[PDB]
């Protein structure tokens, strides 16, 4: 709920800097992905509504045990809000930031290998949004600058002309970039048109609901931070400054 | 001495919420939950109410 | 040797093993105190002619306003709890529900989660397996009382041995006519019409002399620890509208005729005491199913 | 999905050794992916051509 | 009572007094939990850590909340938590208008 | 020739590789501290009167305060302390409690997670192998005091051969008969009841005259470096309360009668050192577990 | 075929049915906190260069007031105590002690008198029944660890059954040499060095060679509630020394090295679930008299 | 725990408390030894009448 509320690509990189790898993952057991089921919705049908279970749902799923599901548990997370269940990676592993995981050779995992065909495909990219579109491409932008496969970044999106128009322009080492970049990635936040406790046929559709009523209420409960009105309580280091950049950027 | 006049007075001033939204039409309630405030009190006004 | 077992114990599918932990079993928790009130506040409505405590009752269960022209299906909570409830039964339903909606459903109301405050009594019968000799004929039929019926065709008396499992309780086993029956190794009383037996003493041998047929009537009860709110009529009611409704409509799964058969079978399988566990918080979520559901109706 | 630090000690309580690491991914072209054992019932082409060998014998 | 999204705070002095503690346990008593922030809440803490534990609010200004719930436990100061207000169900009959 | 081992030195499972950082090592010197004051708090309450310090005692440990018509688990450190005693016996058990969790309830106690502060004495014996030649019977039975039965059908004596491994310091071994015994390459002396023996001084041979079967009681001490909580008789039980409650029943893993038998016998194997820190944690934390299921049974 | 049963298991004599309820109950209680008090305020009357805190502790105790030239042996809270312990072990004991007495003595100190707080871990191994066919010898011996010896000299492989009871949790069963054992009518699985079993699963099959014999050491845990004042290691010391001060001669009874062995045989008679409510109430009591007569010794 | 408090103080004569088997007290040691004797002849009375 908190990454999917991040509205440009600085509050979004902030946020990952800040969260650990252990937020990715989930230890709930779920189901398996790519399954047809027949899921019940009263509310508009007396029969079972047909569905098929996907790694975007915001429901935890099953993944492999190698570094291809952690990059697809991660970009999940991104995209979705949950990830997926990939136990025993190691204590080293879970403790780094997302960020550093993505663009640091420190952590000790190799991505190289790594394909963005199937892994789009994987995390169906068919079945997104425009919103969750750009921040896959974030982070297939910060890990091939990480393994040095800018030229592949290029040459997958000019093979797919439609990902090529919404890409996000910035360089992953240049902290400008990020500043002066005005996408907007927000999945959930206050809707300027009438939000309602009803519930939506899909899968991918019926969670998203979730996360944005779910929203609205953290937004009006006690743990939202007005900072018209509290700005003098935060901390030094926490408080926003126009100087404060990324480390290592 | 706060715990037993809150325990006390307690009545009255639920009674008194009550009247009070009963006082406030339907459409004016639901324009109002849209906004938000904070309000500021100072440590002797607090304390002294109680 | 010939064998014969009960039906209903006959290949117990999987159990889910999804919203078992603190927090879920609070909101199915809590989904059963809303659901009984939503019952209460219907008949309060009716005998004071008055729609204001319906509307609250259902205002607090779906967190919205009743509407016309806008069907009264129960909200969020009963999508969520419709899911749920397929996701415990087998191991293929899915699992679609968010965490943070469980979370948010669960914070409604201020109860315990905890599924082990008390027991209740299950009435169906175990038999695990009836084994005969070559000449004999031996057919078992029903689930709350076990009829036996034993043809013996041979010359010689037969001896026929009864398995009752480990789970049970107690069994009392009640014949047509008198007749003779006594543990592994241990001498024949005289001829009776009731026994009370604990099936951990071990296999039974009943001799079947030659003749008219002898008809055993076996009861048997087994005690399974439920939350203190677990209402065994309320639950039974549930099971059926849950089958009709055609939420139990998963691949390769069993139907039972009760909850009674169904939480029997699945503690008379491997792993038996985890399965009985999910199956008590399925239970508890088919009670919340059935009364939300009498106070919501649909033609 | 696991990985080590330097200068540690490379001994394992395991006595068999993936070729594959804990982290169960090989990098396709490398040294440790080519010795890896190949599938002949499995894979359709290994298995039809493993009979035209033996017939020709 | 009325508003859930209304909020209330009080700000105390640089050198807290015994009034200032007796505001803040007042507050954090009587008033309900879902009107208090977290930042708030965390300033309530520091200045009941300040004036019972002999402390000025530099040293615990990068404190976070267990660490002063529990400098404030050592010390023997049990009231360090939030309490949720219970909800009231009203209703205004329809009279020659629909209720609410 | 034959060869025959102890039992329980034979195929020891990989353990676990989780929660061996130095803040989930506070975090088990944490639940055993605060388990113990549970363990008191209910001594002094039912001696006292008065509930008032068995309250504190649970709220401090299960952050929420005891109410009647609830199970008393233990809250969430029960949880946590039950799924870090799991992931320690085996490699292949999930772990699955969050380093938030861990960190959490570490901070109730301040307390110093050293594992190496004091010592702990073993009895298990480690009879690695006993090599006999043909027409001769050996075999080995127990593991806290071990029973070698050795029978000369041949005609003339025979030499069995002792090995007692390089970890354990002293060996005890004691016959029915007086026998012979001297190291490799040395005199034999003069038959006695006792020998007393370092297992690193070499292999052992022992002289079998023709006739009465002859039965040697071996017994050994070792020593490893545990915690100064430690108790020996507290992990005992808390040991066995975990393979009754189900915490190891994992797949292709090995099952002992003791606590003595398992830490021994992962120390004599390979990368023992290692495994053998893993398991000193596995007991602090079983002795956590035994003094919190006594105060809160389920 | 032959049978074999442990020693331990034949014919658990009655036990007594006097001094169980609730106000009895509170006096063993009572007794155990009044007679451990006596132990603590010696050692601290040592340190301390005064007999004073001994005095009050021994006041408290005995209602009489220590004299130097005086024997000191515990005074009324001694005598029944005493007596209590003799009326527990049969059913043909006088139970001499009154109920007035009873309920003064326990009205000296505010304990619940709770048996069924807490539980405990009894390591005995019952072993009900061991079936042999001809031309095998089979041999138990063992309380605590359970060795079975057994011999084939048949031409073929021998067929063994075991049968472990249906009151232990878990039972460990390890072998000199790897053997193959699986359940009545199920497949045999390779042979392996050690086994968990269940024994509420069914009676065991041990496939036997010819040639070798092949020891069986079982290790057996059962969980019975105790109150949260038990003490394994005071309880047993109290056991023998109530047999050796003649508490237990009686005629007719039955007698054990150990109270795991006493507690466990009448837990496996027909009533047993009503014995071991009796034998608890009793190991307190051994508890009690263990500490008060260390403290004034006869 | 209030209503369950005074329910089971009632019940039992005694007030609940933490480590307690919470068993019912005299009334339910009374009441199972009063069913024992209803169901046979042969079964012992041995409640008081006081």
């Amino acid at each position: 709920m908190d990454v999917l509320s991040k509205g440009s690509l600085k509050e979004l990189l902030a946020h990952l800097e800040k969260t650990p790898l252990e937020e990715a993952i989930s230890y709930r057991i779920g189901t398996v992905p790519y399954q047809n089921v027949l899921i019940s919705r009263n509310e508009y049908y007396n029969q079972l509504y047909p569905d098929t279970t996907s790694l975007i749902d915001g429901v935890s799923r099953e993944g492999q045990r190698n570094v291809n599901g952690l990059i697809m548990s991660i970009i999940s997370y991104v995209v979705s809000g949950s990830g997926h269940y990939i136990p025993n990676i190691g204590f080293m592993l879970l403790r780094r930031s997302i960020l550093d995981i993505l663009t640091k050779h420190d952590t000790g995992l190799v991505t190289n290998n790594l394909n963005y065909g199937i892994i789009a495909r994987n995390l169906t990219v068919s079945k997104m949004n425009c919103e969750q579109r750009k921040r896959m491409l974030i982070c297939f932008k910060l890990l091939a600058y990480k393994d040095g496969n800018q030229n592949d970044y290029e040459i997958y999106l000019n093979q797919n002309i439609p990902l090529k128009q919404i890409a996000p322009n910035f360089i992953p080492g240049d902290m400008r970039t990020v500043i002066h970049n005005q996408d907007q990635l927000a999945i959930v936040g206050i809707p300027a048109y009438r939000l309602t406790q009803s519930t939506e046929l899909s899968i991918r559709d019926d969670n998203a609901k979730s996360y944005k009523l779910g929203y609205v209420d953290w937004y009006n409960s006690n743990s939202f931070l007005r900072e018209r009105s509290e700005f003098n309580l935060i901390r030094l280091k926490d408080r926003d400054t126009k100087y404060g950049k990324l480390n290592g950027w | 001495a706060c715990r037993d006049k809150t325990s006390a007075n307690w009545r009255g001033y639920s009674v008194l919420v009550s009247r009070y939204r009963s006082l406030i039409p339907n459409e004016l309630f639901e324009s109002l939950r849209n906004i938000s405030g904070e309000y500021n009190i100072n440590p002797q006004d607090e304390h002294s109410f109680f | 040797a010939n064998r014969a077992t009960s039906a209903f114990l006959d290949n117990p599918h999987p159990v889910g093993v999804n919203y078992v932990d603190e927090g879920s079993r609070q909101f199915v928790a809590v989904a059963e105190l809303l659901a009984s009130k939503l019952i209460d506040s219907s008949r309060e409505s009716d005998e004071s002619n008055s729609d204001v405590p319906f509307v609250q009752a259902y205002s607090k269960f779906a967190d919205d306003n009743p509407r016309h022209l806008r069907v009264k299906t129960g909200g969020k909570m009963a999508n969520a709890l419709t899911n749920v409830i397929r996701s415990y039964y087998s191991i293929n339903a899915p699992a679609i529900v968010p965490q943070v909606e469980i979370d948010r459903l669960a914070s409604k109301a201020t109860v315990s989660g905890d599924m082990y405050n008390s027991y209740a009594i299950f009435n169906s019968v175990p038999i695990v397996e009836v084994l005969s000799p070559a000449r004999t004929t031996v057919s078992i039929v029903g689930s709350d009382r076990a009829d036996v019926t034993m043809l013996n065709t041979g010359a010689g008396a037969a001896n026929i041995t009864f398995n009752f499992g480990q789970i049970a309780e107690t069994v009392i086993l009640k014949g047509s006519v008198p007749f003779q029956l006594a543990r592994l190794n241990q001498p024949m009383p005289a001829a009776r019409f009731t026994y009370k037996l604990r099936p951990l003493d071990g296999p039974f041998i009943v001799v079947l002399p030659v003749g008219n047929p002898l008809v055993i009537s076996a009861t048997a009860a087994t005690r399974i620890q439920v939350p203190l709110a677990f209402n065994k009529a309320l639950v039974e009611s549930g099971f059926q509208t849950a089958m009709n409704d055609g939420l139990f409509d998963i691949q390769n799964v069993n139907y039972y005729s009760s909850f009674d058969e169904f939480i029997i079978s699945q503690y008379h399988a491997q792993d038996g005491i985890n399965r009985v566990s999910t199956c008590v918080i399925l239970g508890l979520a088919l009670q919340a199913y059935d009364q939300m559901r009498r106070a919501l109706p649909v033609r | 999905a696991w990985v080590t630090q330097a200068y540690s000690s490379g001994l394992s309580q395991n006595s068999i050794i993936s070729l594959t690491g804990n982290d169960r991914t090989v990098a396709d072209g490398t040294f440790n992916s080519m010795i890896m054992p190949r599938a002949v019932i499995a894979n359709e082409r290994e298995h039809f051509m493993k009979t035209r060998i033996d017939k020709i014998e | 009572c009325m508003f859930k999204q209304f909020r209330i705070g009080m700000t105390y002095a640089l050198d807290p007094n015994i009034m200032d503690v007796a505001a803040a346990t007042c507050m954090l008593l009587f008033r309900p939990a879902q009107s208090i922030s977290d930042e708030q809440y965390r300033y309530c803490l520091q200045t009941m850590a300040v004036f019972l534990t002999n402390t000025t609010y530099d040293i615990v200004n990068n404190d976070t909340i267990d660490v002063l719930k529990m400098k404030l436990r050592n010390q023997g100061w049990p009231f360090v938590e939030r309490y949720n207000a219970v909800e009231i169900d009203m209703s205004v009959e329809p009279l020659r208008s629909p209720g609410q």
